[PDB]
């Protein structure tokens, strides 16, 4: 999964990835490109077995 | 079918009994490497 | 009030005859397929169809259609279909699950020791993608599996093969029902300028909302919105005192 | 000889035009920094 | 902008690819999630307010 920055007059300005940091999951998640300080709950973790 | 430095990308896609091409294009500095 | 509705340039008529009313058919083993573009297509010179209705096919328009040349025993005609159970469906044809065109049963009576069909495979099959046993049709008596002909039709890209609809002029700035493309919707169309790609078509904002939209005639770009509409309320004295009561229409630049 | 890629890959999924708008997808991408 | 389901989720691309017995099922399918959607909408309102 991916997340897009579009803009006005606007091609693919910037994009940061979604499973590559904790810190990218949560820009992911926030759906914001800056996140104050906090506490944050994302997802689930599980073990495969 | 018959139709008519730099970096040149091509992606390659395939799904459905379809195969996806995308083109793209870049004037790069002439190094060994690829710069980011 | 009015109508404004705009297709692409009128082309010959493509010729499906010698695809439905072919001398010869490609058996399952090796699957041919037809494609067809760039066609104003008539369908009234025509089963089951499942995703579109037959009758209103003749109206909206599509990308591109794939006819497919099939031959298959009498009574396996039910078994193309989405998720059929069939294992000698799953190893010589397999339709995906989701689906979206049509299945026409045609007769072949002509029509020996010539057609096969693969059912020892590794593995199952996935859709729209390429040991042997002759068939069983040789005998030209009716007995109950007599071969039939079977087409298939396969169908947010861009467009080429629309229906045969005649197409109107443009009204600018009053708001109308509109059928771009096969895209239909209402409201005021407006000549601003948003930026698109020369290969770009559509244009959402928010919603997954059809908002700008690219001509498809002179290429050019017209925006949607919704013309005026809202709550309206009444203001009354009460029914003791009068009779006369007052309209209150919210927000709207009431001109 | 082994390379790394960054901010490389990246590609319309789709044919519609948005503005100022953030989309996410799911379909197959270039990870970053691979 | 929710499908729920349904063969696609806008309603005027499902009344103009069906007829009017293969439509209905489609367009209960839209009525119950968005009515679901608009009661918890409320629903959350009320106890704000
Ligand atoms: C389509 O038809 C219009 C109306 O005749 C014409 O002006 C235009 O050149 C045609 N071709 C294209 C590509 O729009
Ligand atoms: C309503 O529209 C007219 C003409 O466009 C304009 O003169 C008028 O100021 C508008 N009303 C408001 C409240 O903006």
């Amino acid at each position: 999964t991916f997340m897009l920055k579009y803009d006005e007059n606007g091609t693919i300005t910037d994009a940061v990835d979604c499973s590559q940091n904790p810190l990218a999951e949560l820009k992911c998640s926030v759906k914001s490109f800056e996140i104050d300080k906090g506490i944050y709950q994302t997802s689930n973790f599980r073990v495969v077995p | 079918y018959i139709s008519d430095k730099h970096l040149r990308e091509f992606v390659f896609k395939n799904k459905d009994g379809f195969l996806y091409v995308y083109k793209g294009y870049q004037p790069i500095d002439v190094v060994r490497d690829l710069p980011s | 009030s009015g109508d404004v509705v705009r297709f692409p340039n009128i082309t010959n008529l493509c010729p499906f005859g010698e695809v439905f009313n072919a001398t010869k058919f490609p058996s399952v083993y090796a699957w041919e397929r037809k494609k067809i573009s760039n066609c104003v297509a008539d369908y009234s010179v025509l089963f089951k169809c499942y995703g579109v209705s037959a009758t209103k096919l003749n109206d909206l328009c599509f990308s591109n259609v794939y006819a497919d040349s099939f031959v298959v025993k009498g009574d396996d005609v039910r078994q193309i279909a989405p998720c059929q159970t069939g294992v000698i469906a799953d190893y010589n044809y397999k339709l995906p699950d989701d689906f979206m065109g049509c299945v026409l049963a045609w007769n072949t009576r002509n029509i020996n020791y010539n057609y096969k069909y693969r059912y020892l495979r590794h593995g199952k099959l996935r859709p729209f993608e390429r040991p042997l046993n002759d068939y069983g049709f040789y005998t030209t008596t009716g007995i109950g599996y007599q071969p039939y002909r079977v087409v298939v039709l396969s169908f947010n890209a861009p467009a080429t093969v629309c229906g045969p609809k005649l197409s109107t002029d443009l009204i600018k700035n009053q708001c109308v029902n509109f059928n771009f493309n096969g895209l239909t919707g209402t409201g005021v169309l407006t000549p601003s300028s948003k930026r698109f790609q020369p290969f770009q078509q559509f244009g959402r904002d928010v919603s997954d909302f059809t908002d700008s939209v690219r001509d498809p005639k002179t290429s050019e770009i017209l925006d949607i919105s919704p013309c005026s509409f809202g709550g309206v309320s009444v203001i009354t004295p009460g029914t003791n005192a009068s009779s006369e009561v007052a309209v209150l229409y919210q927000d709207v630049n009431c001109t | 000889t082994q390379h790394t890629s960054s901010m490389r890959g990246v590609y319309y999924p789709d044919e519609i035009f948005r503005s100022d708008t953030l989309y996410l997808t799911q379909d197959l991408f270039l990870p970053f920094y691979s | 902008s929710s499908n729920f389901g349904a063969i696609s989720s806008v309603l005027n691309d499902i009344l103009s690819r069906l007829d009017k017995c293969e439509a209905e099922v489609q367009i209960d399918r839209l009525i119950t999630g968005r009515l679901q959607s608009l009661q918890t909408y409320v629903t959350q309102q009320l106890i704000r307010a």
